[PDB]
């Protein structure tokens, strides 16, 4: 119970990132958690905000490795399948700090581990339904007392044509000399929105009879994704043409001598996206916006912990990453009849390090400082610090009480300073002060039950957002600072009623207000004291599932309160987002044989057949199902 | 227990003199809208469209022009221009398979172009049929930075201004539908328009920092429409970003937006020292002049992210009005 020293952090059940193939990653933690994801399609641009926190805030770690390219600094989630994570942590708040700094809304923690399963364990798992809809995975795994060896591979694939009742745009019956006739809402398809992906990882790791542990691990995706026509696309989908390709690679190191009380550890990584996008249209083809971009990142780090007996534990670390950008976006035609392009090519270095010290004088009160020194580019960050610290409220009931405080800083990204059909690279590094405070609870083996609430609060001083010009293309400024408090609750409990009747359950909800507090931009700045647009007031989300014998089902469901489109929160015809009450459900029947281990499951997703709405303009398939057959060892 | 709404198809004849206002809305979200301002009664109606046909005007509204009782607005983001009734705001027809449409300068009944950008190619149609009919091939222009803009008509030929990336002036043989002459000026002029005195007066924005194209001090041009020359030029101040050039009924005084909201006589041979409006704290985007009383609509558009309001002065300076409007009105269309 150290290291967690106030520290907020929301753990994912064995099930709960291995229910569903495909799945992508947002879908996981969309339904265990309760944060907010911008998310219209299956292959979509879902994106992970925090509590009343800009997903820019929101920056993740796979193997001790910043995946967010610092080229835009977050991470598509939709490019991440379920089954290609062993452990997933989630640090919240003021606790991303002890692992990374320029975590204002959070931490995403995630690392490959070897499944120990020793010979070979061959398995498939085959999926189909919705709409064309295909899936598949495959890991063969090896095993051994000292050597260690998994290789897993996805490939999905669907051409994303489902039957929606459009009534964002109408269509005409005409006659004679076209004089309009008839008018109704169509029941189109989605247009350019087929997805192609695959993904492998091919990871081994050494080990010895003293603690010295290697691991490497290696990660390749080809993603190939149709951007869909927004609803209000009149053209036909064969004349236009809107593709995006992402072929890129990310690959870490490791190695851990770990006794007894110290612990200590380095890693080494690199990651090189290719990044291109093409938008086309018929004459026999024509470009219209093609362009390539691709970054590489070098990695360095080293983590420590020595912990002298208990009541004094002590943790140091040091992340580097090194990034390398070719951004090219246009060829353009000179004045002098030359060709020209209009991209950029920089790069800087990352280095984050960080110093913690936890005491607990008893075992009810404990405390913790951490302190982090960060540095990208040339420019020193002021020290960003955070302090924890919780107590045993009541040996009945676990009831624990913690709180944190910190400071943390953001630095504005690459595209946010040196892109170059945009501007202004002296921007400012966004400041956020923060305090969290909250409550855990725990009741025990025949039966169990936990739960607890938090309360967040943050001032985001001058922070980045982009605007149009008189010129056609936006740019960054530093003009808001938003005030953004909250809370979060999440409740687990399984009681076993009866010889195998296994009922496990959890549940979350959070009330994230964003409220601008910044100077009003003009004299009709209706926007001074309002939540910021496309932030949900209320959250909520629960899964519940139960088990009898070789059977299995679980039961997920979430809303997100009113999103408002405008930064105003009026209410307006054409830019409302009613409450998005998603509802799905999945079911199982395995069954044992000699060696092999089959299993049959299908999912449905959108229940109901709610015609809705999450994103602005993008329409939403109805319901749909998909079909997963498996074989484990 | 969510839900999609379809419908509210409102019904309304409305005044005989107005003002549309065009709502670019926000890109791939779809909110886009029309609004209809009544300078008789101060009283202004958003999203007309929206409440007059049931469905969403589309993504990104451009401008708006009107030929007879027929308003056709421009939708780039939606491959489209709808013509609807200026009375009742209900859809009388569309042409779509656009490219991503700008303006649109009508010929004669059956015969009108349609400027474009991300296109080296102007789209002719034919508004009577509601149909494209065919494509006016720009010289040294391609598709990944083609580029037209306004167009104004001079006899039997058109001039039309290639603004993004661009630095030139094209001549249209109106009898040919081929283009037959260039000018090249400063780099990327934004608007187009011609005066009582048969000059063309146009505004470059000057490129921007770190161009490979170019980078300069933007500037107005009055050039010679029999001649095609350029005979004055006023440079500004490096750094502005004024807005396309605009002038009112009598095409005499000309008006634009850069820090300030200046209006200068035609022959005029400097720039004034004092400007119209003294800059007030407020995001001057949009920019427009009544043709009968000279009345001055400015539209800020505050953050970008919420609906605008335009303020309505007298040709004196006076506050007349004030009303909200929709997302980031960057045209206006008189009635």
């Amino acid at each position: 119970p150290m290291k967690d020293i106030g520290v907020q952090r929301t753990r994912f059940d064995s099930i709960a990132m291995k229910e569903n193939i495909a799945l992508s990653m947002a879908d996981v933690l969309t339904f265990n958690s309760s944060v907010f994801v911008k998310n219209y399609g299956r292959a979509t641009l879902s994106t992970v905000a925090f509590r009343g926190t800009s997903p820019s805030h929101t920056q993740v770690t796979w193997n001790g490795m910043r995946i967010n390219n610092p080229m835009l600094g977050m991470t598509d989630f939709s490019t991440i399948p379920s089954y290609f994570i062993d452990d997933a942590s989630l640090l919240h708040g003021t606790s991303s700090v002890n692992e990374t700094g320029g975590g204002l809304g959070g931490l995403v923690r995630l690392s490959t581990s070897p499944a120990n399963h020793e010979g070979f364990g061959l398995q498939y798992v085959q999926g189909v339904g919705s709409f064309s809809t295909f899936d598949e995975f495959l890991r063969l795994t090896y095993g051994d007392k000292h050597w260690q060896s998994s290789t897993r591979v996805v490939y999905s694939s669907s051409p994303n044509d489902y039957k929606y009742r459009n009534r964002d745009k109408k269509e005409n019956i005409y006659d004679e000399d076209k004089n309009i006739i008839g008018s109704y809402y169509p029941t189109e398809r989605n247009r350019s929105g087929a997805y192609k992906d695959l993904h492998v990882l091919q990871e081994i790791y050494y080990n010895t009879g003293e603690g010295d542990k290697f691991g490497l691990n290696a990660w390749y995706i080809n993603s190939n994704r149709e951007l869909a026509m927004l609803s209000t696309d009149y053209g036909n989908d064969m004349d236009f043409e809107n593709r995006q390709r992402e072929q890129t690679f990310r690959g870490v190191l490791s190695w851990d001598r770990v006794r007894e009380k110290w612990k200590v550890g380095v890693k080494g990584g690199y990651i090189h996206t290719w990044m291109a996008y093409d938008y086309k249209r018929d004459k026999e083809m024509a470009s219209m916006t093609r362009s390539r971009s691709k970054i590489n990142t070098f990695y360095g780090s080293a983590d420590g912990d020595y912990a002298p007996s208990e009541k004094w534990l002590f943790t140091a670390g040091v992340s580097v990453h090194q990034h390398l950008v070719e951004s090219a976006d246009k060829n353009i035609i000179s004045q002098e009849g030359n060709k020209a392009v209009v991209g950029y090519d920089k790069g800087r270095v990352e280095f984050s390090g960080s110093v913690s010290a936890k005491w607990r004088p008893v075992d009810r009160f404990a405390a913790s400082l951490v302190l982090r020194e960060d540095m990208f580019g040339t420019e020193w960050a002021p020290v960003i610090p955070a302090f924890f610290i919780d107590g045993v409220l009541s040996k009945k009931g676990n009831i624990v009480a913690k709180a944190s405080i910190s400071r943390n800083y953001r630095f504005p990204t690459l595209n946010d300073l040196y892109f170059l059909p945009g501007g202004n690279p002296d921007l400012k590094s966004e400041h956020g002060f923060t305090y969290d405070v909250g409550l855990s609870f725990s009741v025990g083996n025949v039966y169990a039950l936990s739960g607890g609430i938090n309360w967040f609060d943050s001032h985001i001083d001058d922070w980045i957002i982009w605007l149009p010009t008189t010129k056609g293309f936006f740019s960054p400024r530093n003009l808001k600072k938003v005030h953004a408090y909250g809370a979060e609750t999440n409740a687990h409990l399984d009681i076993m009623l009866g010889k195998d009747w296994k009922l496990d359950m959890n549940g979350t909800f959070s009330w994230t207000p964003s409220i601008n507090e910044s100077e009003p931009m003009s004299p009709a700045d209706q926007s001074v004291g309002k939540q910021l647009p496309y932030v949900p007031e209320f959250s909520a989300t629960v899964t519940g599932r139960l088990s009898w014998r070789t059977w299995s089902l679980l039961y997920k469901w979430c809303y997100y309160s009113q999103r408002y489109t405008m930064s105003s929160n009026d209410y307006t015809l054409t830019g409302y987002l009613p409450p998005y009450f998603m509802n799905n459900v999945t079911l199982e029947k395995q069954l044992s044989f000699r060696w092999a281990d089959l299993s049959l499951k299908g999912s449905i997703n959108n229940l109901f057949d709610e015609e809705y709405l999450s994103v602005l303009s993008r329409p939403m398939p109805g319901i749909n199902f998909e079909i997963f057959i498996g074989i484990t060892p | 227990c969510m839900k999609w709404d379809y419908g509210e198809m409102e019904d309304f004849s409305v005044s005989a003199s107005g003002l549309f206002i065009t709502n670019e809305g926000n890109f791939q979200y779809s909110n886009a809208t029309l609004s209809y301002y009544d300078p008789a009664t101060c009283e202004v109606e958003n999203e007309v469209f929206y409440r007059a046909n049931g469905f969403k005007l589309g993504d990104v509204a451009q401008s708006m022009v009107i030929r007879d009782g027929i308003g056709w607005i421009v939708v780039n983001n939606s491959h489209v221009i709808f013509a609807i009734d200026i009375n009742t705001f209900k859809e009388v027809g569309r042409i779509t398979g656009f490219t991503s449409p700008r303006y649109i300068h009508f010929l004669s009944d059956e015969k009108a172009y349609v400027t474009q950008i991300w296109d080296y190619r102007i789209f002719i149609i034919n508004p009577k049929t509601y149909e494209i009919t065919g494509y006016i091939e720009c010289p040294d222009m391609d598709m990944e930075s083609g580029s037209t803009e306004q167009m104004v008509q001079y006899g039997k030929y058109v001039y039309v201004n290639c603004w993004s990336y661009q630095n030139r002036i094209l001549k249209i043989d109106t009898e040919t539908d081929k283009v037959v002459d260039e000018l090249t000026i400063g780099i990327q002029p934004t608007s187009l328009v011609m005066d009582k005195y048969n000059k063309m007066w146009t505004i470059t924005d000057g490129g921007y920092e770190g161009s490979p194209y170019g980078y300069e001090a933007p500037s107005l041009y009055r050039i010679d429409a029999e001649t095609f020359t350029v005979e004055k030029q006023f440079k500004f101040k490096l750094g502005d970003w004024p807005s396309e050039v605009q002038l009112n009924g009598t095409r005499d005084t000309l008006y634009w937006i850069n820090n300030d909201i200046w209006r200068m006589p035609v022959e005029a041979d400097r720039v004034p020292v004092r400007p119209f409006l003294e800059f007030r704290d407020t995001k001057y985007y949009g920019l427009t002049v009544n043709p009968n009383n000279g009345e001055v609509y400015v539209a800020d558009a505050i953050d970008y992210q919420q609906q605008g309001i335009v303020y309505r002065y007298s040709p004196q300076g006076k506050l007349i009005d004030e009303f909200y409007v929709g997302i980031i009105p960057g045209a206006f269309c008189w009635k």
